[PDB]
């Protein structure tokens, strides 16, 4: 347990918000974490991705020149302006072979035109970073000259405004880059799916508003069980349809028919194949989801994360712990039930569930094994990480490991982590968590 | 409400 | 070795006459032992704190003036229900931060109301506005006195004010020997823990009171949501009881959101506050007592005993207290005095004091 590999960051930076593992054509696989808050060359915090390498002792990462300069660009009597102050240039990013998409959501964006603008909304952008060819392209499928009156006028139909676009993120195994708007369609939610390799054909240096032809946004909706849902709070790709010529989106909406939360999972054409709806109230169920074959069977089998989740205990007394719900594919053309199996914590107010971390397979073996969060948790209330080694069956309600935070209080240890990647191929994924308040990254190694 | 306004 | 009663004026049954007799002359002769009943009845009404939320958002604004009824009239009925009570207030609309506010064009930052033509004030995390007073009537006056802000989303944070309301007590005003009551307003659904990252907040609302001088909520754009065990922990901690007051639109949300904190109840905020004014009493209802007794100002050559009779009508040997007294009930105690010799003063005088009961037996003691 010696080689809690520490990786450092500039105060005030949340060095960890969000982080992801990177591997360029050249081969180096390196930590790309995002520092919401990183101070830039001009003395403000905007944020900064640093593609830390693989350092045995870590500490301050080069930070890849990101354009951080605001564009005042103009074209057809209008003013393309992207406020990035604050921008959180670091709140999400991902990989693919030599691309690194790295999101700030808090982007905030705008069209001066005559007296109407876009109002600088976190309409959030993701940088697409070519570092082996230095190409610096930039992606917004939210990006759009549309005025503030016509998104106000249409019943806020298609109200792209505040995706905070990047917000979460992940790539198809074909190549298109998938974000995850929580914001979209006005805090409804929204998943935007382009191909890497047509955005970069697009790209033309200061345009920063181009449509793409192969974009392909969600269809909005107007019943108000999706309202304010965050339809997108948590977005991953799995197949449940059984058909694999086409990919399944799973949607994680926290706030689902309010504050129950749910998952959706959907097919390529962003139509419902089946819903799964919350059981406690006010739990954050879809706070964080994660798509996968818990059962082994060759059926995706979906994890759902409860956070605030409270549990009825001796004495008739609600201890708020969290709750992982765990549902499984039925076996041939059949839909998911009622949920397969329920896990929880044990530490009072620890928010666990914040955070699901796939670990794939621990031991090398079959069985599928996950990791979860818990920020507030252990004795001590500063932070925990519970290893949920999965069960041809299921789901073992006793985590196999608990990770407590090194950091003092406030670290927030745990709240963004990923697993899944192998950093030393040593044949085992290495799991990476994000304790932003302490501007740090810790690294486990771990070992079976 | 869908935001801030009055149902 | 006679025991003459000198004040035995009569319990009052709400001079608040609490302990009858109330003045004893005690004649004693040397190594002497004697045993007489005093009885003990509250009178007095209870105390109790009543703190205020209210939702101030563009949203609130459908129900806003039913709000403000919530506050007044909810003081006028414990007007009626007890004299010693204190009421305090605070106000709330999201935490003050993008995408929760408009930020373009500048001027959004002091009226987000730009695209209407209109003015709101720039919006706040919890803005805390009447310490806790016996002033009833600069509690109304203040709580009229707030008006709507603006944010964007439809969820709004109620739980950070409910979280600094109770959180601190100096800011606030509570009392310890008294009961605490908690009424919360809204209309929309409710920003909860872990709402806030759509902002870049993503460190939780602690134990700890962050209003100071200003009366702002300082720490509300660094910290986020308190989650509702954090909510339950800060309600039992400090005694406070919890009323839901929210709109029929949703009121199932409320009534589930109750369910799932013990002890908290919901009223329909509506045209009418009956079904919140109906569970204040029920709650003032289950407000129990403790009649305990301390004797001051004897020496220690003096030995005493005691026995007890509460309202179970059942005698017991050295318990001095019984659990869970009421309004109007008596409580009966047989004290056993024995005094060994006549000491050189020949004239004592002592107390006998209920705890919590400013009056009190005054004894006074002469050895022949
Ligand atoms: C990173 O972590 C936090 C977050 O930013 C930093 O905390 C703040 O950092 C500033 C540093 O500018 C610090 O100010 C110092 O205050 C000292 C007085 O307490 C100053 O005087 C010093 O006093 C010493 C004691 O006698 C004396 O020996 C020394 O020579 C010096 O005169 C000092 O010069 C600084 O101005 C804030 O107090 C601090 N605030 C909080 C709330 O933490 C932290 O500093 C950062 N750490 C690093 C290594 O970068
Ligand atoms: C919180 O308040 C809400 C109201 O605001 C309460 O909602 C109530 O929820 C129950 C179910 O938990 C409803 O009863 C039935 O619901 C079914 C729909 O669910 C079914 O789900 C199964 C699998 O889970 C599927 O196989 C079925 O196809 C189906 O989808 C419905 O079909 C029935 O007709 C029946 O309505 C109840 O109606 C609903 N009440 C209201 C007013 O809407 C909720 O109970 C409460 N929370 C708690 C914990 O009590
Ligand atoms: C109050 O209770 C005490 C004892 O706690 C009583 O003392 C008892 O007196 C009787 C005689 O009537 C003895 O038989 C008992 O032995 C005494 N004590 C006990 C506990 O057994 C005292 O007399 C009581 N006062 C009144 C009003 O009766
Ligand atoms: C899968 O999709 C491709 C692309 O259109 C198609 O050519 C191929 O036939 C499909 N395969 C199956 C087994 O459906
Ligand atoms: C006092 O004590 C005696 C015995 O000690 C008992 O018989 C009697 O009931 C008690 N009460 C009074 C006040 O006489
Ligand atoms: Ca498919
Ligand atoms: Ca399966
Ligand atoms: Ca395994
Ligand atoms: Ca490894
Ligand atoms: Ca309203
Ligand atoms: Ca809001
Ligand atoms: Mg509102």
């Amino acid at each position: 347990p010696v080689q809690l590999t520490f990786y450092a960051g500039p105060n005030g930076s949340q060095f960890g918000f969000s982080l992801d593992f990177h591997k360029d054509s050249h081969g180096r696989v390196a930590i790309v974490v995002g520092a919401p808050r990183t101070l830039g060359p001009s003395q403000e915090e905007t944020g900064g991705v640093f593609l830390c390498p693989w350092r045995a002792e870590g500490g301050q990462c080069p930070s890849l020149l990101f354009d951080l300069r605001d564009e005042t660009r103009n074209v057809g009597s209008q003013t393309l302006q992207t406020f990035k102050a604050r921008q959180g240039l670091g709140a999400s990013v991902v990989s693919w072979s030599d691309v690194i998409v790295a999101c700030a959501p808090w982007q905030h964006w705008n069209v001066l035109e005559k007296t109407e603008e876009a109002e600088k909304t976190p309409v959030g952008s993701c940088f697409l970073a070519q570092p082996e060819s230095g190409r610096r392209a930039e992606y917004s499928p939210c990006r759009g000259n549309t005025l503030s009156r016509i998104y106000v006028e249409n019943d806020f139909s298609w109200d792209k405004r505040y995706c905070e676009a990047g917000f979460s993120s992940v790539v198809t195994q074909a190549g298109e880059l998938v974000l995850g708007a929580p914001g979209g369609y006005y805090f409804l939610g929204l998943l935007a799916q382009a191909p890497v390799a047509d955005i970069f054909s697009s790209y033309r240096p200061g345009i920063l508003l181009w449509h793409v032809s192969s974009q392909s946004l969600s269809f909005d909706s107007s019943n108000p069980e999706y309202f304010d849902g965050y339809w997108g709070y948590s977005v991953a790709v799995g197949e449940f349809d059984g058909d694999l010529n086409t990919t399944e989106y799973v949607v994680g909406a926290p706030t689902w028919s309010w504050t129950l939360g749910a998952v959706e999972i959907l097919d390529s054409y962003y139509q419902r194949l089946h819903r799964l709806r919350g059981e406690q109230m006010a739990s954050y169920f879809g706070h964080s989801v994660a798509v996968t074959d818990v059962n082994g069977d060759g059926r995706h089998d979906l994890l759902v994360g409860a956070p605030l989740y409270m549990e009825s205990r001796a004495d008739r007394k609600l201890a708020e712990v969290g709750r992982v719900y765990l549902f499984l594919q039925p076996r041939g053309p059949h839909a998911l039930g009622a949920p397969s199996l329920l896990l929880t914590g044990t530490q009072l107010y620890g928010r666990f569930g914040s955070a699901i971390a796939p670990l794939g397979d621990l031991d090398r073996d079959g069985y599928n094994d996950i990791a979860v969060a818990a920020p507030y948790g252990g004795p001590s209330g500063r932070g925990q990480v519970l290893v949920f080694l999965g069960q041809s069956e299921g789901l073992r309600s006793r985590p196999s490991q608990v990770l407590d935070s090194p950091f003092p209080t406030g670290s927030a240890f745990g709240f963004s982590l990923r697993g899944a990647v192998d950093i030393d191929d040593n044949g085992y994924p290495d799991l990476i968590v994000g304790a932003y308040g302490a501007n740090q990254v810790a690294v486990y190694r771990a070992q079976p | 409400x869908r935001g801030d306004w009055p149902c | 070795s006679e025991a003459r009663v000198l004040e035995d004026r009569p319990l009052s049954d709400k001079q608040v006459t609490q302990v009858s007799p109330q003045r004893i002359a005690l004649r004693l002769r040397p190594d002497d032992s004697k045993n007489f009943s005093i009885q003990v009845r509250q009178v007095e009404d209870y105390p109790v704190d009543i703190y205020y939320l209210m939702d101030l958002s563009y949203s609130m604004k459908d129900d806003l003036w039913s709000i403000q009824n919530l506050g007044t009239k909810l003081a006028t009925q414990m007007r009626k229900l007890t004299s010693n009570l204190r009421i305090g207030f605070g106000a709330f609309v999201d935490k003050p931060v993008s995408p929760y506010m408009y930020i373009s064009p500048p001027e959004a930052l002091e009226n987000p109301c730009y695209d209407m033509k209109t003015t709101c004030l720039p919006m706040f995390g919890y803005k805390h506005v009447l310490t806790l007073t016996d002033q009833v009537t600069r509690f109304n006056e203040e709580v009229k006195k707030q008006s709507v802000s603006r944010n964007r989303d439809a969820p709004e944070g109620g739980f950070d004010a409910i979280m600094q309301a109770t959180v601190c007590d100096e800011k606030i005003g509570w009392r310890n020997d008294a009961s605490h009551l908690l009424v919360f307003t809204t209309d929309a659904k409710t920003h909860i823990a872990l709402d806030g990252r759509l902002a870049g907040i993503v460190q939780p609302n602690d134990g700890q009171c962050h209003v100071g001088s200003d009366n702002h909520y300082s720490a509300s754009t660094t910290m986020d949501y308190p989650s509702l065990g954090l909510m339950t922990e800060k309600l039992s901690q400090k005694n406070i009881n919890l009323i839901f007051a929210v709109t029929e639109n949703v009121v199932n949300l409320y009534q589930n959101y109750s369910e799932l904190i013990p002890g908290t109840t919901v009223g329909v905020l509506s045209m009418d506050s009956s079904n919140v004014l109906q569970l204040i009493v029920d709650a003032y209802g289950k407000i129990r007592s403790k009649v305990e007794l301390e004797v001051r100002d004897l020496p220690e050559e003096l030995s005493l005993s005691f026995n007890a009779t509460c309202l179970n009508n059942e005698v017991i040997p050295g318990l001095k207290s019984c659990m869970g007294l009421k309004i109007g009930d008596t409580v009966s105690f047989s004290i056993e005095a024995k005094v060994r010799g006549c000491p050189q003063e020949k004239e004592k005088s002592f107390t006998i004091k209920p705890v919590g009961f400013k009056d009190s037996l005054i004894v006074q003691v002469t050895f022949d």
